[PDB]
């Protein structure tokens, strides 16, 4: 194939966070596979950075949420930048739960990977206007 | 298949109208097999045996709705309470129709009471609509009925929660007395003229006579009353031009009965469409089991929404009150009731008739007149507030300074000594000095008179537990200012964060720090960083003025609790006591402001200050809350800052040495 | 009456909260009557106490909860000590929603008055074991 990997995309997103000095952040991971490599890559990147990042503990989901034990970990979130790694189906429920929590504020940023960013036409109403996404979908360079 | 309705109604014509409304209630509801029976009872002049007859008759009848419809009762108690309490023993809704007392608004007391009339506190919201129209902020409250007084205060704070303003004066007392004119004169000395009254007819007529004898009904005096205050001899004692309220169909019983029949009938036909039907048992003999669908039928009555009636959109809130009520606004023009406004549920519209006021023009009188004589209180500051006894009788010896400046004194009033020393000795003497000349400059800039008096003690004022009910109170200059007896504290006020939360501050005129007074081996201390003062003993005697802001500033310092525990055994009343004590070589250190001890060192060479300069702060003028005496006064202070008038005040006392 | 009013009981409960340094707390008030006097007494007691209480804003109710608008006010809660003034049948639904939202943690406290705590025999299973109550029902002093 072509393009970047999920590790190079994570490097680009941490470069975005480095260029804006958003050093206080968090990390929320679901049960989508390839997640422990993602967490370990974030840990080795923070350990290989000139920043000294303020990383909150990883909020790990288990199943479809009862909104009883996951809410305890969601109320621990006092940082600004919220890092979410999930699929498109669970992202609607996560953003709706965060909107019900009031954790979708002006300082509460949301940066998502490329695979959760699905169809350009199909956009659910639960997306915050200002949702940061990174993908290789370039319209200036066509297929030819 | 039957529904019984109990009623306490007197007149046979309205009983026939009630039975006709019951008969017509089953007209448009189809040919359903439900039946409606009605049982109405008369009235015996007593109240215990009436409650007995009505309660056992409605137990034997097993009714669902209980109605009391007697406005013109000769007893002024107006109590349908015991039948409502007996129905609340089985949680049966009693629909009160006549009274508007706030004791019925408590659903904890009246468990199953509903009504279609609001209490009078909602009229204050209509009066808050006056605040939405006439743009008036400061009010004067006067409530005699203490059963509704707490609810009126609650509703007033709920209305003032939006604008976040404060009522200037509230009053609660026992109805029946007559010598309330002292508090009326205390409200007359205030800036506002808005008069809110909530009492019966007798106290309203009493305060009308009190305002008529003292002429508190002249120009600009805002009067705003209700329906209870425009009846009886209070209507006879009312001045011309007073604005009152009127309940549209408040006493018109005939349409009100039909409205109640429609409400009860649609509630019953709504309840018939659901399950879990229970019935009231024969509770007179051997039945104490409660009616299990009490709160269920109450919840049915909560969401009751109607569209029929001459009055209009009757609707219950969470308190079961009346929504969207047409009110009238009446005026008394030459002992004649003249309608000057109408009110829908949200908005006031005046009619084509004019609004003639008891004062001058037909427009609104702005009854917010600021105090042209500002009551000035101060403490006896030694280089700033010089107080001299009079020569012969209330006079001031006009002595001249060495620089050709005549001392412009003022006749101030002050106590003699402390309260164990002097029981009651308050004389007028001559006050002059620094802040007196500052007030002379303020009176020269802006034209306003003043009234200089003195604080009763020698303390600034601290935040202390009062000896009952665990309540915070202030004292001193703050205690005399917040009580309304003072207007403007002209004193070197120590600016801190605690007092900024409670009152507003002006710009500081003085800018200085703190220092140590010693007498002249290390004879100097060089500030707080002496390790022997960190762990003191009986040798280094250091203290401060009792109940001073320096002690509060050290109390915020959570790392100098040892000095806070040490200085509490030697706090003096005034700073001059500390000057006299260190003059006799009994003290050893004293934390105080800079330039005062610099002036005292210029007076006496043995008084020596320390070298360091910490707590570099400023002293300004003690002020009230948001007031028009803030911006212009602060601009006058800044005008005094920009020119050489600060240097002139230095030439009077600061730059002058010996 | 030979009893103990709700004002002196609130004084005793705030004395308990002062003796435990539980200064960060909240307040949830339902539509059970006699509630505005309770709020005003709490406001005057906080304004007349040496603590300087860190009080979260009052979670108010209008009807039985839709779990739509009351959910936002319940998700504002992140403090430990929770105060409540309601009836028992309301408190069953309140504790069911609190268990559903995970407000019954080890950090979170629950202090209820004597009017909501009714019969000693009738105890439903939805009550958290550790529910703080203050009642003047002394079994050592009989009716005689």
């Amino acid at each position: 194939q072509f393009g970047a990997s999920i590790q190079q995309q994570a490097t680009v997103m941490l470069k975005i966070m480095q260029d804006y000095d958003w050093h206080v952040f968090s990390l929320v991971t679901t049960i989508f596979p390839g997640y422990r490599d993602f967490i370990s890559f974030i840990k080795t990147t923070v350990d290989n950075s000139f920043v000294g990042w303020d990383m909150q503990n990883v909020i790990t989901l288990d199943t479809s949420f009862e909104d009883a034990k996951t809410q305890v970990q969601l109320k621990k979130i006092h940082s600004s930048v919220i890092l979410l790694y999930c699929s498109k189906d669970e992202a609607v429920l996560i953003l709706s739960e965060a909107r019900s929590l009031g954790l979708t504020g002006y300082d509460f940023f949301w940066i998502v990977p490329s695979l959760v960013s699905g169809n350009t036409e199909l956009i659910p109403k639960e997306f915050p206007s200002g949702l940061i996404s990174v993908s290789y979908d370039d319209w200036d360079y066509s297929l030819e | 298949k039957i529904v019984n309705i109990g009623a306490v109604l007197s007149t046979r014509k309205h009983e026939q109208m009630f039975r006709e409304a019951v008969n017509q209630a089953n007209k448009r509801h189809g040919s359903w097999k439900i039946q409606l029976n009605a049982t109405s009872v008369t009235h015996k002049p007593n109240a215990i045996q009436m409650a007995l007859s009505v309660c056992e008759d409605l137990i034997s009848s097993q009714v669902y709705a209980i109605l009391v419809s007697h406005p013109p009762t000769p007893n002024d108690h107006f109590t349908p309470t015991p039948v409502s309490y007996t129905a609340g023993f089985y949680r049966i809704p009693v629909l009160g129709l006549t009274t508007r007392m706030s004791i019925y608004s408590d659903k904890s007391i009246h468990l199953s009471f509903l009504r279609t009339v609001p209490p009078y506190s909602h009229q204050s919201s209509v009066w808050f609509e006056m605040m939405r129209v006439y743009n008036w902020n400061h009010i004067i409250l006067l409530v005699s009925d203490d059963h509704e007084g707490r609810a009126a205060q609650k509703r007033l704070e709920t209305l003032l929660e939006e604008r976040e303003s404060k009522a200037e004066k509230v009053l609660q007392f026992d109805p029946g007395t007559k010598n309330v004119t002292a508090l009326l004169m205390e409200a007359r000395e205030l800036e506002a003229r808005v008069i809110i009254l909530s009492a019966s007819e007798d106290d309203a007529a009493t305060v009308y006579r009190a305002a008529a004898m003292l002429n508190m009904t002249g120009s600009g005096y805002v009067w705003l009353v209700g329906e209870r205050e425009i009846s009886g001899n209070a209507l006879r004692y009312a001045p011309d031009g007073i604005i009152g309220l009127q309940l549209i169909n408040g006493k018109n019983e005939s349409a009100h009965i039909s409205d109640a029949v429609g409400v009860v009938a649609q509630a019953v036909h709504e309840l018939l469409e659901k399950e879990n039907i229970t019935d009231p048992p024969r509770g007179c003999v051997g039945n104490t089991n409660i009616w299990k669908t009490g709160p269920l039928f109450k919840r049915v009555l909560m969401s009751s929404k109607y569209a029929d009636g001459v009055t209009g959109r009757v609707e219950f809130n969470e308190d079961g009150d009346r929504k969207f009520a047409n009110y009238s606004i009446m005026n008394l023009q030459n002992r004649k009731l003249v309608q000057v406004g109408i009110y829908n549920g949200t908005h006031v519209i005046p009619n084509d008739r004019k609004i003639i006021w008891p004062g001058g023009e037909t427009e609104k009188p702005r009854g917010y007149q600021m105090s042209t004589r500002l009551k000035i209180v101060t403490i006896h500051q030694e280089p700033f507030v010089y107080v001299k006894p009079t020569m012969s009788d209330g006079t001031c010896k006009e002595e001249f300074t060495v620089n050709g400046d005549p001392v412009k004194k003022v006749i101030c009033t002050g106590p003699n000594d402390t309260s164990p020393g002097s029981p009651r000795h308050t004389v007028p003497q001559c006050c002059y000095g620094f802040c007196i000349d500052l007030l002379i400059k303020l009176a020269r800039t802006m034209n306003f008179t003043y009234e200089v008096h003195l604080v009763a003690d020698g303390k600034f004022g601290t935040q202390e537990r009062v000896n009952n009910s665990n309540k915070k109170e202030w004292n001193g200059m703050m205690g005399e200012l917040l009580s309304g007896q003072a207007d403007m504290i002209v004193a070197p006020l120590t600016i801190n964060n605690e007092r900024a939360q409670y009152i507003e501050f002006s710009k500081p005129f003085k800018y200085q720090g703190l220092t140590i007074l010693v007498k002249k081996p290390e004879e100097r201390i060089t500030g707080i960083n002496d390790p022997r003062l960190r762990n003191p003993s009986d040798k280094f005697i250091y203290a401060t003025v009792k109940q001073s802001s320096v002690d509060i500033y050290f109390r915020r310092q959570v790392e100098l609790s040892t000095m806070y525990r040490h200085m509490e055994k030697h706090n003096y009343e005034s700073a001059a006591e500390a000057i006299q004590a260190v003059r006799d070589n009994k003290l050893h250190a004293f934390i105080w402001d800079s330039a005062v001890l610099e002036f005292e060192a210029s007076q006496k060479c043995d008084l020596v200050t320390t070298g360091e300069l910490f707590f570099r702060s400023g002293f300004g003028i003690g002020m009230r809350k948001d007031s028009p005496w803030k911006q212009n006064v602060s601009l006058s202070i800044l005008k005094s800052h920009e020119n050489g008038f600060m240097e002139d005040l230095d030439k009077t006392w600061v730059r002058y040495q010996e």
